[PDB]
């Protein structure tokens, strides 16, 4: 533990003494009891997921409350990492090694994730009798982690205590995960007399066999599609059929999903706030992911900066980055992927109500209704999370532009600035060569359909040349629409590649021609180079999502005029 | 073979379209090795400016220019090679396998393959440039890189496959949607005086629901890959960061290589997805 | 045409909507017996190391509670000699468990608490060493292994014997050693629809073994010849001379049981005969010859089949005409 | 309305006036095994101890009748060396018995006793081993655990099948390990009169399975459907379909046997059906489905039963027209 003989030299002195590398050692207990207690469990369950695992290919439940189970164990796997960090960093001094300063903080981090696989795997097939030893493994190390916190307490000295703080932290996290499993307790107990707990429908939507079993899964799955890895290996081994694709689950239906936008009409002041009532907060959750996403993003060159600062406190940010980027990527897929689920059950449910609607009559315009708004719902709808999201990630990314940059933050906001309007102008003159090449491609198909249909009449009198020159006519017109399209194209692509060559040019010779007292340092530059990195992505979208809520005031008023 | 197309499109203008590619990305290189050397008052900063206005729109209608070349071709050779065939192929094949690809495949061409392959090039040159970047500062940051690429050759495949097969299944789910709604809607007396609506209730609950899984397997197919491309380009983060700190302990080389290892996430999704699409589209 | 059992047993079925309910698990034992060797021998690998290592930190901390690991002083005693390190302290839980004792490190009577560990870890050691033997003694008793030194030919054929067509199957056994009370059974997996319009996709139906006394019994020493006489009650009276083998998807599986005379465990041998792996019109060619001191066994004419003139038409037809 | 045994076997019947010999602990060894694992483990636990220290006292005593204990002088020479206090002479006790033999503590020849004490806690302690362990390996032996892993259907269903009215029941297996000699017995519980006026509470019937060859086994791989067919010698001959559930209160015991492929156990599971369990007019629906390559059993519609039209008399009644 130390450097002379001060480790005995605790007992030595009498009594307790408030023993300091020893509540070290009494934290080294609860992790290192549990992996030995749990690894002959753990390891009969490996070699039978290795003998017989068709069996376990058809059962699966989730214990009540763990959704909140899996995101403690993340972030106290996050602060643990953070407390390794503090150790190194305490260790830093380098005198001797202190191993009984750092090494008890990585075997809870070695500990916690068989902590929770251990928890998968009861969660894999019920057996209540065995996370007894889980839950009197959090009270052990709650109570070994609070005399720790203690006797912090009584060596004191307050706020800039470092390690103090971050121990209180896991200390009252461990007390409220230990809180969890007794809820956990509360709803089956087991020790007294019952559990009649059981899901039908997972289970049998389990019967037609392929699934798209994603709605219960581990939460693991949940934001990395595990259960998708097996499926597709499957599909580069032998070709698909709609047989062997799936069939939605239980909540998926246009009947369930239907029948909920029915309880919201029975709930500009109709339509869209039943569609908000039915839908509201599954969206709102997607929405905070992406927010999240946004912060997490933030963080990179907030990282860069620290980085080449100090290369002017090093891998930290760089570990520190690394869980940021992680849940980041994450936070963004599970806000993709709730905005995607709202999109398909408003298809169906929408599809249902039209139909219905139908029903109560007592068409190719309807056709259009159905096979474009619909569809413009749907894409809306994924995009309707960056409505007010927008604002964020360009606001806070000028904030801290402008903490980086002084005054030359407003040439890049200039330059982004002038470069959103100008992707909905040429948006705007791109849906009018549209409906010119609409026109100019029905001419030319159905012109060519009569062509083909009586084409051995042509073969009877060689007129073939005639027709075929009235489909260079119409061709000709095509290509007129289609250099019209090339313009606009080139324009778009000339924006969206030479907008962040401007941005950074003029920013950093207007910061420096601006004033001689410029220090253009490395950690000033790439970190705002990195926040233009991330800044195009927000207005190349936002211009669609500006033209797709033009197209979405339209698509509820064509709604509201054929559902009267 | 998808060097027909670059035979319809001349040899000439893709020596134009890929030395300018090389060209303006290369000038994006040495624009921000140039901002390392300045940043470890007129002279470099000047380089800088005369560099920055280099860059141009000479790919973007070098690609449109390109793609108008090869419409007019394509659709002049298929006419005349079809009004050369005699009437027996025509009696033999059927009309719609002709009309539709007529319709379907130059709408393809004329709209979405010239800007997806802009696209695509554009992502590929800059991950080229990421990397290239990232082993000019870190040259043993090469055997971390090898398995993470073999692993991403992997997935790419595994995706390439899946995609394209959900894809083709979605586009062939949504239209009997369509059709039956057609149909629905042009017998509707006959099916309310036959009183058969809950039969075709039930089956447009049917082909909705199939458009559904079908659509849902999809998105979820392309947030799998996302999902790991995105975790290889945190790996891949990480390592540039350790290394180039390590042998740190000069700055703008470590910040230039931890910016392209940000972009380096964005560009294999950008490249993955471009990839299977066009996989599709050369069809 | 999935096979319902392998040509080797080894049934090939899947089993959906196990509503387990952790009885899975709770069967320890025939689950430890049921495991490879690789993983029996790294799970006790793992229970030991993990029982000594656990044991081990205590020994350590004890020592450390006490305070006498960094004095080195001859006035303190020690609860546990020669404890300087961790190492020596996790040598100590091995000497412990394993009963050891190399007596360089001693349990004096300072802790009563290293007293009460002593104890504890003792007994848990041993228990742990009783149910690794139970388990291992178990491993040793899997007869499954005799299951594989019986022989069932890969054909079964369809021939008249006594003037009544039957359905024979040879089958024998490469060991020395008996296997009592050996009893066959013989069932047929058939989808089979009743009058009643009720469905049955994998219906299984006994068939006689033509045993002279009825039993189910057999003494086989020697390859034997099982056969099953088709009449009014058995399911392949209908037996299409030509269809039967190819149109039709029908199974006959072949169940022996019976004791290993060294260990006393039951055993089966599991095969089967799907439509195209049954002969029409041949028969088996003897395979026991006889030497001048004993008669001897030719194992590799076991397949070996001939055709023999037969009547091409279903059983039932056979006994109308 | 009491129940013979449950839906889950474990049969309850209280058992009054037992003139009990004693025999109920002189066969202490069943008994043992019958023990819950808690009970096995105090009970082993307790006798190393209590052997452990019974035999500590007796070391400490012969220390003190030589009275080497307290001189702690050179010239005198100890029994047992290093022998201080009781506790010295406990954990002397344990190293004996457990085989450590630390060293600290060695026994001399200054006491023929000593020797003699020696000879006596090592075999005494060797026999407990011994035994203890034969025990634990009987325990591990336990095979009614693969009991509970045998599947029953709540409910059995009376309909006709081939124009014959049959009682049915679904049986299953989870494990892919199978039950060799699987055998099925089927017995009906009824409070019987004769006409002698003898009266029984409970008469037990035997009835047939219907089996093909008259034989009681069955390869149970697939859940199957057990059936009874009603004749003139069946004790359900007289079933009425409505008052047969509820006003009368009879009860349909199915015992399943064999012996577990991996242990060589023999097993029982045990369930049964009271009037209120059966359907009348109602058979099962198929489990059992195919993949392009295997079987696939859907246990989740185990209980699934579907109504089917069917006669509404005894069985007699409909033989009678
Ligand atoms: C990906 O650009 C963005 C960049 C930045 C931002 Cl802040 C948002 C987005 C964005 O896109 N927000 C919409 C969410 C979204 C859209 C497409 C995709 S996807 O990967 O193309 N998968 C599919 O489209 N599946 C189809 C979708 C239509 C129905 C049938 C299945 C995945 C997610
Ligand atoms: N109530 C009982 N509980 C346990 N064992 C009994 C009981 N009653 C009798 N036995 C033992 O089993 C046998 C049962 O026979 P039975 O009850 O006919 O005895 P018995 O004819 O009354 O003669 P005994 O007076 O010896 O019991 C008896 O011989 C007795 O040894
Ligand atoms: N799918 C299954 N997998 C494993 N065990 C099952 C399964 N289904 C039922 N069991 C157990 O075996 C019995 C089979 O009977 P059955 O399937 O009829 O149950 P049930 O009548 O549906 O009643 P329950 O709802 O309790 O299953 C059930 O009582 C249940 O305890």
């Amino acid at each position: 533990c130390g450097t002379e003989n001060h480790s005995a030299a605790y007992r030595v002195d009498q009594g307790v003494l408030n023993n300091g590398c020893f509540v070290d050692a009494l934290n080294v207990v609860p992790h290192v009891f549990l992996l030995f207690i749990t690894f002959p469990i753990l390891f009969i369950g490996w070699g039978s997921q290795s003998s017989k695992v068709h069996i376990h290919h058809s059962t699966w439940l989730h214990f009540p409350g763990h959704n909140l189970r899996w995101i403690l164990t993340f972030i106290l796997l996050f602060v643990l990492v953070c407390e390794i960090a503090e150790g190194i960093l305490s260790d830093g001094v380098t005198e001797s090694r202190h191993l009984h300063l750092y090494m008890p903080a990585g075997m809870a981090f070695m500990a916690a994730i068989t902590s929770v696989v251990y928890y998968h795997n009861i969660e894999t097939s019920n057996f209540p009798k065995l996370l007894i030893a889980l839950l009197i493994y959090w009270t052990l190390a709650f109570i070994t982690k609070t005399i720790k916190f203690v006797k912090f307490y009584d060596h004191a000295i307050g706020f800039s205590q470092l390690r103090f703080c971050l121990t209180g932290l896991l200390v009252i996290l461990y007390g409220m995960l230990l809180l969890v499993e007794v809820n956990v307790i509360r709803v089956r107990r087991y020790i007294f007399f019952k559990t009649p707990r059981e899901v039908k429908p997972p289970e049998d939507l389990q019967d037609l066999g392929v699934r798209f079993l994603q709605p219960f899964v581990n939460l693991l799955s949940k934001g990395t599609y595990w259960w998708m890895n097996a499926f597709i290996k499957t599909a580069h081994k032998k070709p698909i059929d709609l047989r062997a694709i799936a069939k939605l689950p239980i909540a998926m239906r246009a009947l369930t999903n239907y029948q909920r936008l029915c309880v919201a009409f029975d709930a500009a002041r109709a339509i869209w706030r039943a569609l908000c009532h039915a839908f509201g907060r599954r969206l709102i959750l997607s929405s905070t992911f992406r927010i999240l996403a946004d912060l997490l993003g933030f963080a990179g060159p907030l990282c860069i900066f620290g980085i080449v600062d100090h290369l002017g406190n090093a891998y930290v940010l760089a570990v520190l980055l690394f869980l940021a980027l992680l849940l980041q990527r994450t936070f963004l897929q599970a806000s993709y992927y709730v905005a995607i689920e709202t999109g398909i059950n408003l298809r169906g449910a929408i599809q249902t109500k039209i139909y219905n609607k139908i029903m109560h009559m007592s068409a190719g315009q309807i056709c259009n209704l159905v096979a474009i708004d619909t569809n413009q719902l749907m894409w809306f709808f994924f995009l309707c999370p960056n409505l007010w999201t927008m604002p964020v990630q360009i606001i806070v990314g000028v904030i801290l532009l402008y903490y980086i940059l002084g005054v030359s933050a407003l040439i890049g906001a200039a330059v982004i600035i002038l470069l959103a309007p100008v992707q909905y102008f040429v948006a705007t003159k791109l849906s009018q060569a549209q409906r010119t090449t609409l026109e100019h491609s029905n001419e030319r198909l159905k012109q060519t359909n009569e062509m083909l249909r009586g084409m051995k009449l042509l073969k009877l009198y060689a007129w073939e040349s005639i027709f075929c020159s009235r489909v260079e006519v119409t061709r000709r017109k095509e290509m007129t629409s289609l250099r019209a399209f090339a313009v606009y194209t080139s324009i778009s692509i000339f924006m969206n590649t030479a907008i962040p060559i401007a941005a950074v040019l003029i920013t950093f010779v207007g910061h420096v021609s601006f004033f001689k007292e410029s220090d253009l340092s490395p950690s000033v530059a790439f970190a705002s180079l990195s926040l233009f990195h991330i800044l195009v992505t927000p207005l190349f979208l936002l211009s669609s999502v500006v033209r797709s809520t033009v197209k979405a005031l339209v698509s509820v008023q064509k709604l509201s005029e054929f559902l009267s | 073979a998808c060097t027909k197309y670059l035979s319809s499109a001349g040899i000439l203008l893709l020596s134009l379209l890929v030395f300018s590619q090389l060209l303006k990305h290369m000038v994006l290189v040495a624009i921000d090795y140039w901002l390392a050397k300045w940043t470890d008052y007129a002279m470099v900063f000047t380089l800088l400016c005369s560099l920055g206005i280099v860059l141009c729109l000479v790919t973007s209608v070098t690609v449109e220019w390109t793609g108008l070349k090869v419409a007019k071709r394509l659709h002049r050779s298929l006419l005349n090679r079809i009004i050369l065939a005699p009437m027996r192929f025509f009696e033999t094949t059927p009309l719609g396998s002709i009309l539709n690809r007529f319709s379907s495949d130059c709408n393809t061409i004329d709209q979405h393959i010239p800007s997806t392959l802009e696209c695509l090039s554009r992502s590929t040159l800059l991950c080229v440039s990421a990397l290239t970047v990232i082993s000019y500062v870190t040259p043993v940051f090469l055997v971390a890189l090898l398995p993470l690429a073999v692993v991403c050759y992997f997935i790419q495949k595994y995706f390439r496959v899946a995609s394209r097969d959900l894809q083709q299944l979605d586009d062939t789910t949504q239209l009997p949607l369509v059709s039956h709604f057609a149909e629905t809607v042009e017998g509707l007396t006959t099916i309310r005086a036959f009183r058969y609506e809950a039969r075709f209730q039930q089956k447009l609950l049917e082909y909705t629901d199939s458009n559904n899984i079908a659509s849902l397997f999809l998105t979820a197919a392309n947030r799998w890959l996302e999902v790991c491309m995105e975790y290889i380009g945190a790996c891949v983060v990480l390592i540039a960061a350790a290394t180039s700190i390590s042998n740190s302990l000069s700055a703008g080389l470590v910040g230039l290589g931890l910016t392209y290892a940000l972009m380096v996430s964005n560009y294999l999704n950008w490249m993955v997805r471009n990839l299977a699409d066009m996989e599709i589209q050369l069809g | 045409r999935a096979r319902f059992v392998s040509k080797k047993g080894n049934c090939n079925v899947a089993h959906k909507n196990i509503r387990e309910q952790g009885r899975f698990l709770q069967d320890v034992f025939t689950t430890l017996v049921d495991l490879k060797w690789p993983h029996t021998l790294l799970i006790f690998t793992m229970s030991f190391l993990c029982s000594w290592l656990l044991f081990a930190m205590v020994w350590w901390l004890i020592a450390f509670a006490h305070g006498d690991l960094a004095p080195g002083e001859g006035t303190n005693v020690p609860c546990v000699t020669s404890i300087h390190s961790f190492s020596s302290a996790f040598l100590f839980s091995i000497e412990v468990q394993v009963t050891i004792g190399f007596g360089g490190r001693m349990v004096t009577e300072e802790c009563p608490l290293a007293i009460l560990i002593l104890i504890v870890q003792n007994i848990v050691g041993l228990m742990i060493n009783a149910i690794m033997l139970g388990c291992i003694f178990m491993k040793t008793a899997q007869a499954h292994r005799r299951a594989e030194t019986l022989i069932f030919s890969k054909h079964a054929v369809i021939t008249p014997r006594h003037g009544r067509l039957c359905f024979m199957l040879r089958v024998g056994d490469l060991r020395k050693s008996m296997i009592i009370s050996a009893t066959i059974h013989m069932q047929v997996v058939r989808k089979t629809t009743s009058p009643e319009g009720e469905v049955v996709p994998l219906h299984q139906v006994d068939i006689p073994m033509e045993n002279g006394v009825g039993g189910n019994s057999i003494f086989l020493v020697a390859p034997l010849i099982i056969y099953h006489v088709i009449d009014s009650n058995s399911p392949l009276y209908d037996l299409a001379p030509s269809d039967l083998h190819h149109h039709q998807d029908l199974e006959i599986i072949v169940i022996l049981e019976g004791v290993v005379e060294t260990t006393g465990i039951t055993t089966q041998a599991r095969t089967s005969y799907l439509a195209d792996e049954i002969l029409w019109g041949q028969r088996f060619v003897p395979i026991v010859a006889e030497e001048d001191g004993r008669y001897s066994v030719d194992y590799s004419k076991f397949g070996n089949t001939v055709k023999v003139p037969t009547p091409l038409c279903t059983a039932r037809q056979l006994d109308e005409d």
